[PDB]
């Protein structure tokens, strides 16, 4: 969740939000390990449905986001069902493990491409076109992050845009991201340069990964 | 003598617009057929099968014509080359259908086939149904019979099934042409066909447009 005056210019400059519950444990194996613990089922509910008593009454908010990159546990379909159940006015969506789960109303994967399967197993990332039409399959798609904008980069752009252009249930994405995030260090004469991890003594550090 | 007038155009024309050659004809076999009175005057065969395809039911409706007997059978029986796998024998008289009663003219017969060879265009497992009818004491009548498939074909969570597996078709539209005897087919040619086709990989054809 975002500091509070973003959802005001959100309303008020018009652009639609996906509000999202502070919950990622990437670094847990297997991602799901504390998320699908009863244990934790309290620390989770409480991110998610404070976040809901905070921002229900903000028009630019349209879908509620359970979290990033946690796996997907027992704890998220009861998330998933208490949201459905106090605020059924937006959609709830999820893309922890395999992004079109009992937990999720929008298959929303992250750097699935556009033509191209990558087959990895229990989690894979489905060409796009191909990922609606799997059988049974019926949800709208929508990239939770894709085109992943570091350095030199965005090759491809075009192709996505000419896929949601074709098809109606291909309905865009969030480009991964907005702002590097680059910090200020100084030289000797004050003079100021962009840092990334590892500038700051920090060990390990994933270096230019940040921005 | 027999005597055929055959017009070239008909109101059945307007039903006929395939994109071929317009002809004209007797362009298919001629024959006699002689059947009993008491006759065998139709018969469907289906198979039906449990998730795993490890039992089958054959199930076999047969329509008599002719007068009503009590004494009167059919015999369906089920072979894999010169062994008998399976057979029943029942009166006729239908299960109840509504409040009039049931068909007096049908019988269906079932079977209960275990382990079945499967029919597919890969291994096109064949079994032999004869269809009997006859008294009751043995005095055979006549007897019908067909090449039978076991397969169950359905679409499920949209996808086409053989026997349980989605199906991938290779396959192409076939009309039927001679160069030299137009829409007149033989046996030769057919089989010519179907050699050419399964060695090119072909597994599936459409009848268009008839
Ligand atoms: O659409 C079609 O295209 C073919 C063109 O050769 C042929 O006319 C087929 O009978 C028809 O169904
Ligand atoms: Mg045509
Ligand atoms: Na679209
Ligand atoms: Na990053």
């Amino acid at each position: 969740p975002n500091h509070p005056l973003w959802y005001t210019l959100c309303d008020r400059y018009g652009l639609y939000v996906v509000d999202e519950a502070n919950i990622e444990t990437h670094g847990m194996v297997p991602m799901n390990r504390l998320t699908d613990d009863p244990r934790w089922l309290p620390a989770m509910s409480e991110r998610v449905t404070r976040m809901v008593q905070r921002d229900r009454n903000h028009p630019s908010v349209i879908i509620w986001s359970l979290g990033n990159e946690s796996g997907h546990g027992a704890n998220h379909d009861a998330l998933y069902r208490w949201i459905k159940s106090v605020d059924p006015s937006r959609p709830v969506q999820y893309e922890g493990g395999g992004a079109d789960t009992t937990a999720t109303d929008i298959i929303c994967p992250m750097y699935a491409r556009v033509d191209e399967d990558q087959p990895f197993p229990a989690v894979p990332k489905w060409s796009i076109k191909k990922w609606l039409s799997l059988p049974g399959e019926t949800r709208p798609l929508i990239l939770c992050e894709y085109a992943h904008a570091m350095g030199n980069s965005l090759g491809g752009f075009a192709k996505y845009w000419q896929a949601f252009r074709q098809y109606p249930r291909l309905q865009g994405g969030f480009v991964w991201d907005w702002v590097d995030q680059s910090l200020i260090k100084y030289d000797e004469n004050g003079n100021p340069w962009s840092a990334y991890g590892g500038d700051f003594g920090d060990t390990p550090n994933d270096r230019q990964f940040c921005m | 003598r027999l005597a055929v007038m055959v017009l070239r155009w008909s109101d059945g024309s307007y039903l006929e617009d395939q994109d071929m050659w317009r002809m004209s004809g007797i362009f298919r076999d001629v024959s006699l057929l002689h059947k009993p009175t008491t006759q065998i005057s139709d018969f469907h065969v289906a198979t039906r099968f449990n998730d795993d395809f490890s039992r089958a039911v054959l199930e076999a409706e047969v329509q008599m014509c002719g007068e009503l007997r009590d004494y009167l059978r059919v015999t369906v029986s089920l072979w894999q080359g010169e062994t008998q796998v399976a057979s029943g024998t029942a009166p006729f008289g239908g299960e109840i259908i509504d409040e009039r009663g049931g068909y007096a003219d049908r019988v269906t017969l079932r079977l209960n086939v275990e382990n079945p060879k499967l029919w597919s265009a890969e291994i096109p497992n064949l079994y032999r149904a004869v269809v009997e009818l006859h008294t009751a004491d043995g005095t055979l009548i006549e007897a019908e019979a067909c090449d039978v498939g076991f397969r169950e074909v359905r679409i499920e969570n949209g996808l086409l099934l053989l026997n349980g597996k989605p199906l991938l078709i290779r396959g192409v539209n076939r009309h039927e042409h001679h160069p030299l005897h137009g829409q007149v087919m033989d046996e030769q040619t057919m089989v010519q066909d179907i050699l050419l086709m399964k060695q090119n990989n072909f597994n599936a054809v459409r009848c268009s447009h008839y």
